[PDB]
RNA sequence: AAAUAUGUAAGAAGUCCUUGUUACUUAAUUGAACGUGGACAUUUGAAUGAAGAGCUUUUAGUGGGCCAUUUUUGGUAAGC
RNA sequence: GGAAUACUGCCAGCUGGGACUGAGGACUGCGACGUAAGUCAAGGAUGCUGGCAUAAUGGUUAUAUGCCGCCCGUCUUGAAA
RNA sequence: GAAAUUGUUGAAAGGGAAGGGCAUUUGAUCAGAC
């Protein structure tokens, strides 16, 4: 018959690495986390205490309440035409800080500075980000770079 | 043909135009709608909106919310207005002097109010005393009191009010509801 | 009532544009540029004539 | 208070005034646009003339009209349709050609034809098929007070200048774009030029980017 | 006799016409769930800043 | 179409590591602009280790040729694809202008092998410069010393659909 | 180790500064959470669009499905 | 070395022929030409003329011609069956 | 004193069904308007 059990489909999913193996750094148990975090949910087949489901591998989420040696994490989960929320609990071997969060951080600092420095002269510095423009006129020039002509290959075999 | 980003033909889901034949109503909301267009104050949009609503949007207010509503910072001598009925409350045995225009006034609130030296005054009247709402405040009663509303939403885990003719022991409160009989809830 | 039409009915035209009448009158669309005398470099000549 | 003489007098001084405006800044285009237009032309024979190739700028704007009927299109280019604009087939749009928007052309090449627009064109668009989005409404343009009152914000006093913020991608194109209501065009006059459409224009078809071919194809449509 | 068994088709566009959105984000999200011993101080913490304002603001 | 020969330059953007890029150039037989641009990326990437997006176009320039009365007669290589194989091919075309002889070649392969225009290779075009340097019959036959020849059985199209006399081919 | 798919973020519920509470925590007014006071407002924090947005009650029919490109299993195959 | 023509594109360049439509119903608005008066093709047709004033147009109905049209209701993935 | 069904008279059509739709010719009949 079928078999939908906790770790059903999960071989290569919580399978540990190639050549790192063994006991985790001491980073992973070294690292403070508070309410409000944004971590993701990477799995580590060592450590069965306080795993994750299967669904929630590389799922991101938020820290709300911590624990002596685990933190629990606040999850959307779309089921149905709707997100349920989802409460898990987690040892921090399979928790690391999300870093997308990080870069809007540092934005925010040269955000803040750029206005700070523009007020002392008022020039609009444009704090808003732009995407990637189309290319503007350029002069390309052809000393020792004259034009080779190329032609197409006729077939062979190579075998 | 067009790909309709939205449902074609669908109505703004607002009342207008309350559906009750009482033909006083009509003419409040007729002396509303013409405020409501030519005073281009925000004040008579919401009673003439008011004015449409239903019963259980409109639930009593009790005199004891109008006088704690005029506890309220400089709020003594504003004009209270009630688009809805006015209900006697018992539980106070004080009162202030402050004017009242509703629809419709209890006569225990009748009493009450012009009692203590106020007096009940309609929606038209504070139309030709306040075109603008000049010195008003709304006061709306609690919609979530209504006993239907506790039955909202019931399932499992949110205690959400069984439905019962016949309440007490042995009416509901067994196997689901304890431990010590199946699961509860 | 009614849409009518610029690129005709030159009254439409010249109440949607004060500048129409001065276009025409000028004849800016069919204005002439002045002559240069520049010519391509002999690099050019012999990469398009090139095989 | 006579009030027959004394406002319409007011009135028709500030009438004057604004066709004065809207008359300078007309004309100012037009030397703008002439100087751009030969500089282009000028900057090709220096670059020759001295052994070297004028790589010109990137076009900014391209004309997308939707070219499939609005039967059996997969979700994901049924909504960048949509948020395009295009919701039913000969419907027109101009888009900002940005990386972002560079994307949504991708996912959407099967279904339109595109590519970019001269002054022509876009002038001849907006004096025909000019619609503003007046309060949700659909309403032709067909006098300077009606962009006046809605883009006047913005610096846009005519529909000269609506097509001037168009051509030339201008701080608020965005709002001047999304003003005019998108474009409902006819079958082109001639047809489409080849036997089957809906292959590439590279391959004989009629979807994809044609560069200055869209502006024969639009004035047919036009 | 047999029929079919299980399809997922026309279940996701069934999902989108009052479709899948997130449902909303409040401020001050719920307690439950929380370390009782981090909660009891919450409350003996919360009532002292109270109590002080309080007094403050007489 | 009817083609039209164009010089496609194009090249790998510049970047700060490796400036001024090589500059390619390719001759493209192509009905319209589109298309030239089109073959020229289609055939640099068979080549060299570039795509559209890593790179740029430089230039485009139609090349018409200088005699456009002078008649030629060209020797032209190409590769094309069969049902079954891939295979190279030699031939002429004896006519007037560069373009019309590649006009002629891709009329001729799809009539003989039933090569379209998404299966041919053209290779190189060049002209014969020299008589007696001719190899394939069906072009050397025209390059005899006054040549003439009549056209027996003329039909001439009639514009009413009823003639009152017999048609007389004679010409 | 792709492609196509898939989670999170792109602000005012944000950022920065000072210090009040506590029965938790620390050698330690050390921290943790919640607040008091002050500063930063329309390029306020990518694109495009928005046809209004968010919410509730109740109730119908349905709960035999089938076909096409692409992926795919059993079968020699099949309008299986 | 000097021109022309082709091709492509632009003109708020000029002009001839045909077809469909005439919604709206005092003025207001925007314009254009004029020193002014005023005029206009400017927020939707008017002027002149002819025949008939009757079954002539038109309606109905029967037939003819051109083209098209499978039997309804029901169960059903699927019905002219 | 209905319908199915039938007789008589009158009109019309009919080369292996009939009935129907759009459009008009033809025949019969007819309202309005003046």
């Amino acid at each position: 018959g079928k078999s939908h059990g906790y770790r059903s489909r999960t071989r290569y999913m919580f399978q540990r690495d190639f050549r790192k193996h063994g006991a985790v750094h001491l980073s992973t148990y070294l690292k403070v986390y508070k309410v409000g975090d944004i971590v993701d949910i990477k799995a580590n087949g060592s450590i069965q205490k306080g795993m994750p489901h299967k669904f929630y591998q590389g799922k991101t989420g938020v820290v709300y309440n911590v624990t002596k040696s685990s933190v629990g994490v606040i999850i959307n989960k779309m089921v149905g035409n709707r997100y349920l929320e989802k409460r898990l609990n987690l040892r921090v071997e399979h928790i690391k800080h999300s870093k997308c969060r990080q870069e809007f951080l540092e934005r925010v600092k040269a955000n803040a500075a750029k206005r700070a420095e523009a007020k002392a002269q008022g020039v609009a510095v444009q704090l808003k980000r732009q995407p990637a423009q189309p290319r503007e006129s350029r002069i390309v020039s052809t000393e020792g770079n004259v034009p080779q002509t190329l032609a197409p290959v006729p077939y062979e075999t190579f075998i | 043909g067009i790909d309709h980003t939205s449902k074609q033909h669908k109505r703004s889901g607002h009342r207008t135009a309350p559906k009750s034949d009482n033909v006083y109503l009509k003419l409040l909301v007729k002396l509303y709608t013409f405020l409501a267009r030519r005073t281009d104050a925000p004040f008579n949009k919401v009673v003439l909106k008011a004015l449409f609503l239903s019963k259980i949007n409109r639930p009593p207010v009790s005199v004891s919310r109008i006088a704690r509503a005029l506890k309220q910072e400089g709020a003594a001598n504003k004009t209270v207005v009630v688009v809805g009925t006015v209900t006697d409350d018992a539980r106070i045995f004080e009162f202030p002097k402050t004017t009242v225009a509703a629809l419709r006034f209890t006569a225990g609130a009748r009493a009450k109010i012009v009692k203590a030296g106020g007096e009940c005054i309609t929606l038209d009247q504070l139309a030709v005393r306040a075109p603008k709402g000049q010195n008003t405040l709304i006061l709306r009663g609690p919609r979530n009191s209504r006993e239907a509303v506790r039955h909202f939403g019931m399932g499992p885990h949110k205690g959400k009010a069984p439905r019962i003719l016949s309440t007490g022991r042995k009416f509901e409160r067994a196997r689901g509801r304890r431990r010590s009989k199946g699961f509860k809830v | 009532v009614l849409k009518k039409n610029p690129l005709k009915n030159k009254q439409v035209l010249l109440r949607l544009n004060p500048y129409a009448k001065v276009f025409a009158a000028e004849k800016l669309g069919s204005k002439k540029a002045e002559k240069t005398g520049t010519k391509p470099a002999a690099v050019f000549t012999e990469t398009l004539k090139h095989d | 208070a006579e009030q027959v003489a004394a406002e319409r007098a007011a009135r028709k001084a500030a009438n004057k005034e604004k066709r004065a405006i809207i008359l300078e800044r007309n004309a100012a285009y037009q030397k703008e646009y002439e100087t751009a237009e030969r500089n282009i032309i000028q900057a090709k024979r220096d670059a020759k003339a001295a052994g070297s190739y004028y790589v010109e700028a990137q076009h900014k704007l391209v004309f997308v009209v939707r070219i499939k009927g609005i039967n059996k299109i997969p979700p994901k280019p049924r909504k960048v349709l949509q948020l395009l604009r295009l919701t039913r087939i000969n419907s027109g749009t101009f888009v900002k050609v940005t990386k972002a928007t560079l994307e949504l052309l991708k996912l959407i090449e099967p279904y339109v034809a595109y590519g970019y627009p001269s002054y022509s064109t876009i002038r001849q668009l907006v004096y025909k098929r000019g619609f503003g989005k007046i309060n949700k409404q659909r309403v032709p343009l067909s006098d300077n007070a009606i962009i006046e009152a809605n883009l006047g914000k913005y610096g846009i006093l005519s529909i000269d200048d609506l097509i001037h913020e168009i051509i030339t991608v201008g701080p608020h194109f965005k709002q001047a774009n999304n003003f005019l209501w998108p474009f409902k065009l006819s079958n082109p006059s001639g047809g489409w030029g080849v036997p089957r459409k809906f292959k590439h224009f590279i391959q004989g078809g009629s979807f994809g980017n044609r560069e200055e071919f869209i502006n024969k194809l639009v004035k047919s449509m036009n | 006799a047999k029929s079919k068994n299980h399809t997922a088709h026309n279940q996701t566009r069934k999902a989108h016409r009052n479709g899948i959105k997130k449902p909303k984000t409040y401020k001050y999200p719920s307690l439950k769930g929380v370390d009782p011993k981090f909660r009891r101080n919450h409350k003996h913490a919360l009532h002292g800043t109270a109590k002080a304002l309080a007094a403050a603001k007489k | 179409a009817h083609f039209k020969e164009y010089q496609v330059i194009g090249r790998r953007l510049p970047t700060e590591s490796v400036p001024e890029p090589k500059l390619f150039r390719m001759r493209i037989f192509a009905s319209n602009e589109v298309i030239a641009k089109s073959r020229y990326w289609y055939f640099l990437q068979k080549l060299h280790k570039v795509k559209k997006a890593s790179g740029e176009i430089v230039s485009i320039n139609q090349i018409n040729e200088a005699h456009p009365t002078k008649v030629k007669n060209f020797g032209v290589w190409v590769r094309y694809d069969s049902r079954s194989g891939t295979h190279n091919m030699y031939k002429e075309i004896r006519d007037v202008s560069r373009v019309a002889a590649v006009e002629t070649l891709y009329q001729d392969m799809a009539a003989r092998h039933r090569a379209r225009f998404r299966s041919i290779h053209i290779l190189k075009v060049a002209e014969i410069e020299k008589t007696a340097d001719v190899k394939r019959q069906y072009v050397k036959q025209f390059l005899t010393k006054d040549l003439k020849f009549p056209l027996p059985h003329r039909v001439q199209k009639s514009t009413k659909t009823f003639s009152y006399k017999r048609p007389s081919t004679f010409y």
